[PDB]
């Protein structure tokens, strides 16, 4: 809970550029074979995005300002990234949103959470019979005053440790506008070594969360494993970005999918 | 309007019609009937189970249930004739279906028959002041029915108690379970019963032979409070029949208009309900219920 890891080491925040990332479907309005100009919170093209990673001696779980909205782009092998927790104090002082995927379902709840200095979900004793089941819960000690609860459908996620190039890509958009919290999720495989590939992506809505709480900050939750201060985390990389009120030209094909975007 | 030839004279404001073609007006087809479509009523809150629960908390132990994020149908409770007395304060029963509420609190407890009259905004009495009280601005409703066929049993049921004495009157929407001995005078008590020292909680005598006036009535108090938070709970829906290939006025969700509904080969993204043209005018829509 409040016990820091043994190998955890801070690192200077390095930056890198993203190509088209941050483009999403604006609304449920359907459009085909037309060029539309949408002005909303976007990630500017060729904009510097933060460079973070988590390994068994640098473990990055910083708290970053949420502002109006943010863009997340990460790649996973063993699915190190657990989720994100949102809120002002990130403590029981007020309501805080927590999005976590436990490898069974996706838990989305708004409650008063007890803050820990190093929240995460750990596991231990793999060896033979690789296990990877939920054992220790370090996110919060207790909670109460829950104004919202949601649970997704059950599924089996593979947390087995893997080596080599990153075979997956996950790009998310988390924002709060007019007391209405929106999410955009896209999962596509890629062949990647480091940094990011160069291409275009169209993000799709995930869930609708009419919560309406103030979020000035957020923190990324990770999963730890050992074959909890001495537990480690597999190799993974995630990226954070800030959205700005930019206007893109969204080119719609005959099927309605966005082929490309142009930042004015 | 007598004949089409006369329309030319009125459009030209003259009694002589020269040889030629003249447009006297522009014809428009009016909508024959109105269309209504919405999603299902599924995923409601089980209000019937609140009053259907086997055991209810004591007047001092009354449980407070928070109901949100669902649809509420109040027509079944009013037309079921399963309630002994039903009354509302500040809101009519027929208007609840058309109103959306952010938070709905359903109170549960059991009180005496003659004690039900003390439940209302700005009331008095033992149960109102020392047990449960309604603020003057309370907008909710009251529901009660005779429990003598369930709670009351042979020999008496003492499981349901009440707070007889309190140093003052309870505040609006306040619940105090403290069992501390009540001190009438200045004589110290120290939790030991005696002179000027009494036990505040008292059990309701429940037997089937008791009078109808004192028969236990299970009361469910719904507290309607509209806060700054968004509204979720709303009344039921309609979703009338659909008509196609005809001029009609259709209203879908928060969209309205007049046009001819015709199924085309276009495919809207599962995450995109409505379409639009280059003019920002919707040329097609998706049924809120059927896909």
């Amino acid at each position: 809970q409040c016990v820091n890891l043994t190998t955890r080491t801070q690192l200077p925040p390095a930056y890198t550029n993203s190509f088209t990332r941050g483009v999403y479907y604006p609304d449920k309005v359907f459009r085909s074979s037309v060029l539309h100009s949408t002005q909303d919170l976007f990630l500017p093209f060729f904009s510097n995005v933060t460079w973070f990673h988590a390994i068994h001696k640098r473990f990055d779980n910083p708290v970053l300002p949420f502002n109006d909205g943010v863009y997340f782009a990460s790649t996973e092998k063993s699915n190190i990234i657990r989720g994100w927790i949102f809120g002002t104090t990130l403590d029981s002082k007020t309501q805080s949103l927590l999005i976590v995927n436990n490898a069974t379902n996706v838990v989305i709840k708004v409650c008063e959470f007890q803050f820990c200095n190093d929240p995460f979900l750990d596991v231990y004793y793999h060896k033979n019979n690789k296990s990877w089941m939920k054992s220790e819960f370090r996110v919060y000690s207790s909670a109460n005053n829950c104004t919202f609860e949601y649970v997704s459908q059950p599924f089996l996620m593979d947390l087995e440790g893997k080596q080599g190039n990153f075979k997956n890509l996950r790009e998310f958009v988390f924002k709060n506008i007019d007391g209405y919290f929106k999410i955009y999720s896209k999962h596509t495989p890629i062949n990647l070594v480091r940094d990011l590939p160069q291409g275009f992506s169209a993000l799709e809505p995930l869930v609708d969360l009419p919560i309406g709480i103030n979020i000035t900050r957020f923190q990324t939750l990770l999963a730890l494993h050992r074959s909890s201060s001495g537990w480690t985390a597999g190799a993974a990389a995630y990226y954070v970005g800030y959205l700005q009120p930019r206007t893109f030209l969204l080119k719609y094909n005959e099927n309605g999918t966005i082929t490309d975007a142009v930042d004015c | 309007a007598l004949d089409p030839l006369s329309e030319t004279k009125c459009t030209l404001k003259s009694f002589t019609v020269e040889k030629g073609i003249y447009q006297t007006s522009n014809f428009r087809v009016q909508p024959t009937e109105s269309i209504v479509r919405f999603p299902n009523i599924t995923n409601l809150c089980p209000f019937g189970e609140v009053f259907n629960a086997t055991r209810f908390a004591s007047v001092y132990a009354w449980n407070r249930k928070r109901i949100s994020n669902c649809v509420a149908d109040y027509s079944v409770l009013y037309n079921s004739a399963s309630f002994s007395t039903f009354k509302c304060y500040g809101v009519s029963p027929t208007k609840l279906n058309d109103l959306c509420f952010t938070n709905v609190y359903a109170d549960s407890f059991v009180i005496r028959g003659d004690e039900v009259r003390q439940i209302a905004p700005g009331q008095t009495g033992k149960i109102a002041d020392y047990n449960y009280k309604l603020p003057d601005d309370f907008t909710g409703c009251v529901i009660a029915w005779n429990s003598n066929n369930l709670d009351s049993k042979v020999g008496g049921n003492y499981n349901y108690r009440y707070r007889l004495f309190r140093k003052s009157n309870l505040k609006p929407f306040e619940r105090d379970i403290s069992t501390e001995i009540y001190q009438a005078g200045s004589t110290p008590c120290n939790g030991v019963q005696g002179f000027n020292c009494y036990f505040p909680l008292q059990s309701y005598g429940f037997q089937p032979t008791n009078g109808v006036g004192y028969q236990p009535y299970r009361v469910v108090v719904l507290s309607f409070e509209l806060l700054h938070a968004p509204a979720t709970v709303c009344g039921p829906k309609k979703s009338t029949n659909l008509v196609k290939n005809k001029c009609v006025n259709f209203n879908f969700n928060g969209l309205t208009g007049t046009g001819v509904l015709t199924e085309s080969n276009k495919k809207f993204l599962p995450f995109q309900q409505f379409g639009r043209d280059i003019a920002d005018t919707t040329d097609a829509v998706r049924d809120p219920q059927t896909l």
